[PDB]
């Protein structure tokens, strides 16, 4: 089959005192399928909820209660920096080349990778920015203050820009803090959504460009994390009751529609899909696989759970990671053709310089010429060759 | 076709009129009342149609013999009659 | 504005359209029109 | 048995004389690539028998006195090569020497330029096997290099070449293909092959010699990839100190196209616009190795500067050893600087401020240079945008402001026009959905201007002119990557006459998909019964009936 | 300005003495938009129900109690020919350069109208085939028997064919003679689906090439003619009573999707969307224009009536033919480019003959050389002009 | 006020030297079409005044003595005619004549072919206009053929053509435009255009004259539309009569061709194969006009009726003035005899008959020629089918066994098996959704082999190749017109995972809009997951994701 692959991160002191796995540790890149294996480990950090994010050349990690965020090198295997922030990271994501912190002070931040720029927003928050999703086009923040804002990221990346930024939408339904979001592939104005998930109870689904509110769904616990499948048909949501729960959005009775209900109209979900025991403990991250037939958690004392979702068997423990696993990611096992690869960064620095972009040129063939069809050709073409024998004699 | 009968012959006599004002051309009102005499069910707007016609074409050619509006006006009734032979449209060119 | 329809995006796809004078902005059928003959649907349009 | 296409191989071989081979080469490559078996096992059977009497064939005809046979020998070379795999790699050790002998003796220049790309194809495969490596192409690559190197030396200022600027080209271009994988053999021939293709980077019209796009490309390209012999890691040094001379001779270009203008422009990077004398023709360059052949006349600058866009063009078009730190302040800055300079419209001539001390002449035609530099100014922010992505989205805003304004000032060159089309796709395409009602009122003409042009080419405002392909190559997203709530109902009307009219079907499904909201909040009415009776059976429709898949 | 035509034709004696209309006059061509009017007349003819065909070369016309076929050419405006064939005629479509006729007594002819060859298949209808609907790649044929035939047309036309044509499926759940029948335009294998209105006041929505019924509905009357709209959203049906009802098929309540009900569930219509009054008479033929806003309905006492579905819900007479109209067809305002021309037509005959295709081949532009660039292109290209300066020094 | 393209033009052809004036060329050429307005006026202003400068100037070029004037009065002339409209077409009436005097005089040829290009536009555009085909068309029109049958006309038996083969393409490329507009003037020259270009129809390797595809494929087309010049409206026989005695051609060279192999192919249209000579080499053609050259050999022989298969295809490629009576029959029947004779498998020359009395050598001369064959063969039913669209249906079911036994015969070859994948896409989208199980099941090896090139050039076991292209593009058809109940699963999964792995958006999209159904009726699992995944923001896959998990 396909090779799949994925990030673990540990944040806190190891529980066992004597276990095989080394206590140093922070980071795991292993294996989901055809076998379980681990491929590397990466070395010293504590990496807390939603402070994780991979891409095909670096991984990058904050820490817990720091404002640091170590910078791994993927393609070399050590650590490339120890990149200081303004304030203390309380999430962050990858987007394309921009890493998005949502701070302690609720204050959003955007770091070039490739620059060096440091775009930094007014604290439109009032407490921590919880939780932080990206499109190319939008950026959505969840605060602790019960408020969601949406960004539009050319204003915020534009370069001259000194005006203050300011969101453009503020998605506030909710009455607690906003723990989890989640954004639709599509970017139209019309049929993109995002959910949300917060501690009341509840789990919001939003058109995040119309500021209206399409759905929201009950739990029996407030949701923890969650994940969308690669169809865009459910939602698997883990709970504080230790329970997994499936969102099916156009199932039977349509979330969404010309067959669904009023969005005044709440709809409560109690029926788990899956149960965790208290020893395990409930899910701190969830995370759904490319063919999206499986699911991988994190539990805090250090158990990795595969849940099959078309086979609705039982889960089955992978490894130990003896401390608790904040973060999985999985690394998608198909390549893009990208013409720049990022083999080294730029810290952030704020000093007067021109725009200089750093990165590798890769080979795209982005020139054309008579000859190169004859060299890439078998043989040479017959045109081209009667005309070498044309212009012989 | 179907507007009123008085308001139709007026229309035709004031085109004929704005020809003698010199606003329009010859060939410009000729080509407008051709078809229309051809296609007409009006047995009365077909007769003044004619009617106007055969007048337009005595008052060109009274000063001066107009060589290029009749060999217009010939080669269209030859095309008339070249383009349908069971078409009865073809007695309207030889009353002509 | 009206308030939000939960599925008037995807009836206005999969439903004949209910407005009077469908496809009245196109023009495709009718004769060419000019400043005077134009519609202005919007009060945008109108005041300017 | 043997395979019947090396039977016929080795008779026509036999029989044939050595004249007429020439004529019967597509026979011969045909029939070998047929016979990709017996030529790649390792070296008794007829098949084996027959392939040592053909290799036996091929170094007598490349050892032969005779030219035909010499020409049958490369093509049959650059054959077993390509169907021959690690057996014929090994064994076209004597092959080289003999390639580079035919490119050192008098022999036809089609010949020359045959063995030059077998040679070429040759050293590409051989870099897959180290050992072979060490084998073939480090011993061979020196003489390869010098005999390519005497071929393209300029004699004489008096005496021109000898070869063709095609030949120079494949010479070039075969360069550019072997510089990347062999720096440090390349590094000594480093210094002559500046000299060789000085003269080919931005040529004027004072040169008096029409030198080809192709060899212009490949000279571009091979100067910009000669930093990968750089010593001591001093690829990405030599890159920035390359593109930063290069911007600043387009700045000095400038400066002398421009005395007739008064500019406003004030540079944020740090350029002074240095005085230029107002008495005779404007002229610059000269004779040492840093700056470009020289030119003389207002044209000749015009055609310098444009030279000099479409190198820095090359510099995006053409990749790199190490990471590089590109100057975009400085290549906003500069484009800025060129397309600031707008021409005026007709009855106009006293809305630019102008220098009194300079006649019409040079005056009227800079306002026809002007037209050119803008499309490589525009042609190099596309290059920018296909190397960047989603890097180039703070670099958004204000090219979207030099596309307006070029577009504005040149609306009747369509090939402005075209190349602002393809710049607009790209841009809408990386940042467009989150534009402001002010860039959607300043891409507005732009949207009337390509409506039109595809109403033109449809016939309802003949063949498909290449505006009106790029503009219906942009039709779609104008529907898919732009804002449709800051557009007026005009422009969304026009956009769906423009898609029925001109039976655009990806435009149909856009506008389908992206329905338009009135100031009431409905949805405009669907193109949908146009689309369905337009392609009845095609995907675009076949997606939208996914509601009855079951 | 597009302007939209559609062509009218007439059977039976004329209904009143007037002279003002032709007696001998059979088809109209006529325009519907900006204004109504006649364009051109074709003499001689009397056309029943489901007898007439056009194309942009041609008009076909099957005659009432004649088993004669009138081919009027268009590009020269007369009759072209009287074709005769063997056995009565009922009803007959075109489909490209193949016109397909049900016969009276339960064949189907398949007669190549640029080849001249003629298919008969066996008489699988017991008795007349009273419809005949056609893609390019099946024709259903709905007889009198309450029986609809699926074949398959690369089955029925083939060279040097001797076995006799079998259908592939019948669909058999009507109770009464088969009125009329129409077909979606897609034509893959689940998203297709066929109408078919019969005399037991049903209609019933099939899966043709899975010979499955998606939806069946009741009307009060028998549906005399029944035609889809362009985007497939809706049913036009008449009625023996005087009444045109219309069928949605994504609506609140959706007779076909995922939302819809069970296929076994029978939906019941009794809303009139129009009526036309006793003197007016039931609509005899229905067509639909080309952006599907308005509705031309045929009426056997002589009068044409316009239906425009957004704003008038009472139609509009627009012209009174004095005798019954039996087939109203529009003619897409856009030309399509078609590589062959049917100038001429060929007769069908029996005969030992090679297969010949007779046509004008028209200029598709399939030839392209370096030279056309440098012709059709403003001014010279700059590369052959490079070119040809270094070639001339 | 007169614009500053049009007075530069008049400057710069004022001051610039007339050796030089060709180098300056594209930018005069630039400037003229910038200059609109000044050409388009109907016939005192500046404009107008340096307008009739500028006119006079390119008359003075156009007759003066230098033929680098000459060659800027050719590109100046071709610039005017394609902006200035009916203005500047009226005004050409010399320019014409100057035209043929530049053909006339010993200008070098580049500057003539750019005179032909000219004078076809000139001959094109005015036939919008009556009264311009009136006065300048038809007089000097028998003047241009004159001047190029005079150039074409071989000169003596012994002496060769003075003029390059590119130069013959060029004049009868112009020729074939201008027999179609211009019928009864041309039709005095038929004669010597018919001898001129008769050996380019079917080269053979025999003449010891190379000749490029292009001219081949412009003599064909030159030869198919001189049936318009046909008097007393005989253009349809005439082009009954070639293409009947082409297919008879066809026959009497395949019988040469094949005479080592006993056929067992019954004609339908009544052709006897003639008895051959045993003795000897094969050999046909003659010295008469209605034959074509001699040949002599076997590869000639395989050369000329590929050559003769091509002819064909031009016949179905170039239109007609009147209706014409395809033999379809014929054709399928020729088709049917040159696709029944197949190359063995290893081992399979004892297997299928053969003559005793023939050469082993020439056996296996035929069949290594006989993939070409085949090639030509399906070339010329894709051509058919793209002529007749619905009305190949009847021809379709033995097209899909040609096909499918051309490709198992030759499935070594890339280009046949690329031929295979178009001419099975054409098939399959006219009539493949009902196509029988016998059929479904007899093209699973060709399903298998497009499988095969997708993932070869994937690396899921290379780059982009002709075969992987074609074989990308028969990707989707194999889910939207193929039956997907006659195919078996194990197919089915191939298709599903080589468009996977192949990230094919089209083939995702048709796969989940065609579920699979197996025997027992269970649903196989669909590949959506992994389309939005791959491709999240495209509009047909929205729509897909929006409507399939409904």
């Amino acid at each position: 089959m396909l090779t799949e692959e994925f990030v673990s991160a540990i944040c806190g002191p190891p529980l066992s005192s004597n276990t095989a796995i080394a206590k140093d540790v922070g980071i795991y890149c292993h294996t989901l399928s055809p076998s379980y294996s681990v491929k590397s480990t990466f070395k010293k950090s504590s990496v807390p909820v939603n402070c994780l994010a991979v891409s095909d050349t670096h991984i990058f990690a904050g820490q817990h209660e720091k404002a640091y965020v170590h910078v791994y090198s993927r393609l070399r295997g050590n650590q490339e920096a120890f990149v200081a922030l303004p304030e203390r990271i309380r999430c962050l994501i990858l987007i394309g080349d921009i890493l998005v912190v949502g701070t302690t002070e609720g204050r959003l931040m955007l770091w070039e990778i490739c620059t060096g720029r440091l775009v930094s927003t007014p604290a439109r928050h009032v407490q921590a920015v919880s939780c932080v999703a990206a499109t190319p086009s939008h950026v959505l923040t969840g605060s602790d203050d019960s408020d969601i804002h949406v960004w539009s990221l050319s204003q915020l990346l534009e370069l001259d820009s000194a005006a203050e930024h300011e969101p453009l939408r503020t998605l506030a339904n909710h009455r607690a803090a906003i723990t989890a979001l989640a954004v639709s592939p599509s970017d139209s104005a019309d049929t993109n959504f995002c959910v949300s998930a917060s501690k009341d109870k509840s789990c919001i689904i939003w058109n995040y460009q119309t500021g209206d509110a399409l759905r929201t769904l009950i739990f029996p616990g407030y949701p923890l994390c969650m994940s969308l499948d690669p169809s865009s048909r459910a939602i698997f949501v883990s709970c504080e009751d230790s329970s997994l729960y499936v969102a099916e959005m156009f199932g039977e009775k349509p979330l969404l529609g010309p067959g669904s209900e009023d969005p005044s109209t709440v709809v409560q979900i109690s029926t788990p899909f899956g149960a965790t025991q208290p020893d395990v403990g409930p899910a701190s991250c969830l995370s759904v696989s490319y063919d999206g037939t499986m699911l991988l958690t994190g539990h805090p004392r250090g158990q990795i759970m595969r849940w099959d979702i078309s086979e609705n068997k039982s889960p089955v423990e992978l490894a130990n990671l003896n401390a608790a696993v904040t973060n999985l990611i999985f690394v998608s096992p198909f390549l893009t053709s990208k013409p720049t690869k990022t083999v080294n960064i730029i810290k952030p620095s704020q000093a007067e310089r021109a725009y200089t972009f750093t990165a590798q040129f890769e080979p795209m063939s982005f020139t054309k010429s008579r000859l190169d069809s004859l060299l890439n050709a078998t043989g040479f073409p017959a045109d081209a060759l009667e005309s070498a024998i044309v212009a012989f004699y | 076709t179907t507007l009123d009968k008085d308001l139709r012959e007026k229309v035709v006599g004031s085109l004929v009129l704005l020809r003698r004002k010199d606003v329009i051309d010859s060939v410009s009102l000729l080509t407008t009342l051709f078809p229309i005499l051809i296609s007409s069910p009006s047995k009365s707007l077909r007769t003044l149609i004619y009617t106007k016609i055969i007048s337009d074409l005595r008052e060109s050619n009274a000063k001066a013999t107009n060589h290029k509006l009749n060999r217009t006006i010939q080669t269209v009734l030859h095309n008339l009659l070249t383009s349908d032979r069971t078409s009865s449209k073809g007695l309207w060119a030889c009353r002509i | 504005p009206l308030p939000y329809k939960p599925r008037a995006y995807w009836d206005n796809i999969y439903r004949l359209p209910t407005t009077p004078n469908p496809f009245a902005y196109l023009n495709l059928f009718g004769l060419p029109r000019d400043e005077d003959s134009e519609m202005y649907p919007d009060r945008m349009s109108r005041l300017r | 048995t043997a395979p019947p296409d090396l039977r016929v191989v080795c008779h026509r071989l036999a029989s044939t004389p050595v004249d007429s081979l020439p004529r019967l080469c597509p026979l011969l490559i045909n029939h070998v690539l047929r016979c990709g078996g017996p030529l790649s096992e390792p070296q008794t059977s007829e098949t084996a028998m027959l392939v040592h009497k053909f290799r036996t064939h091929i170094t007598s005809l490349l050892t032969g006195k005779s030219p035909a046979g010499r020409f049958t020998a490369v093509c049959l070379i650059k054959a077993v090569i390509d169907v021959g795999g690690w057996e014929s790699l090994r064994s076209a050790e004597p092959w080289i020497r003999g390639l580079i002998g035919v490119l050192q003796k008098p022999d036809p220049l089609s010949s020359k330029e045959l063995s030059i790309v077998t040679l070429t194809k040759l050293y590409i495969l051989l870099q897959d096997y180290q050992t072979l490596i060490r084998e073939m192409a480090t011993p061979t690559l020196p003489g390869y290099a010098t005999a390519c190197l005497q071929l393209i030396k300029p004699p004489a200022s008096g005496r021109p070449l000898k070869v063709p600027l095609n030949f120079v080209d494949t010479v070039a271009w075969s360069l550019s293909k072997l510089v990347v994988l062999y720096s440090t053999t390349m590094r000594p021939f480093s210094g002559q092959i500046k000299s060789a293709l000085r003269p080919y980077i931005a040529p004027t019209s004072s040169d008096n010699v029409v030198v080809p796009q192709s060899l212009k490309e490949n000279s571009r390209n091979l100067l910009i990839l000669l930093t990968y012999t750089a010593p001591k890691n001093g690829s990405s040094d030599e890159w920035v100190k390359a593109i930063r001379a290069t911007i600043l001779d387009c700045h000095t270009t400038a400066d002398q196209v421009f005395r007739a203008v008064r500019e406003s422009w004030e540079s944020t990077t740090g350029y002074h616009i240095q005085p230029v004398n107002a008495t005779g023709e404007p002229s610059g360059g000269g004779d040492s190795v840093d700056e470009l052949p020289p030119w003389s006349g207002l044209q000749a600058g015009a055609e310098r500067l444009t030279g000099l866009l479409e190198y820095l063009t090359a510099y995006f078009n053409n990749p790199t050893r190490a990471p590089v730190n590109v100057p975009l302040g400085e290549l906003l800055d500069l484009t800025t600087r060129l397309t600031l300079v707008i021409p005026p419209s007709l009855g106009a001539e006293d809305s630019i401020e102008t220098n009194p001390a300079i006649g019409r002449d040079e005056k009227a035609e800079l306002w026809s240079a002007l037209p050119d530099i803008h499309h490589a100014v525009l042609r190099l922010h596309c290059a920018i945008i296909r190397r960047l992505e989603a890097n180039a989205i703070p670099l958004a805003t204000d090219i979207i402001d030099q596309m307006v304004r070029v577009s504005t000032a040149s609306k009747q060159l369509p090939s402005v026009r075209e190349t602002a089309y393809i710049l607009a796709k790209e841009i809408l395409l990386l940042a467009g959905s989150t534009l402001p009602k002010l860039t959607v009122d300043i891409l507005i003409p732009l949207i009337q201007s390509s409506c039109h042009d595809i109403l033109t080419a449809a016939g309802h405002a003949s063949t498909a002119s290449p505006v009106s392909q790029a503009a219906s190559a942009l039709l779609p997203t104008f529907f898919t990557h732009l804002p449709q709530k800051h557009l007026p109902p005009d422009i969304r009307g026009l956009l769906d006459r423009t898609a029925i009219l001109s039976h655009n079907q990806s435009a149909m499904l856009a506008s389908c998909l992206h329905p338009y909201r009135d100031s009431r909040g409905r949805y405009y009415p669907s193109i949908l019964p146009f689309l369905v009776r337009r392609f009845p059976r095609d995907e675009s429709v076949e997606v939208l009936r996914s509601n009855l898949v079951k």
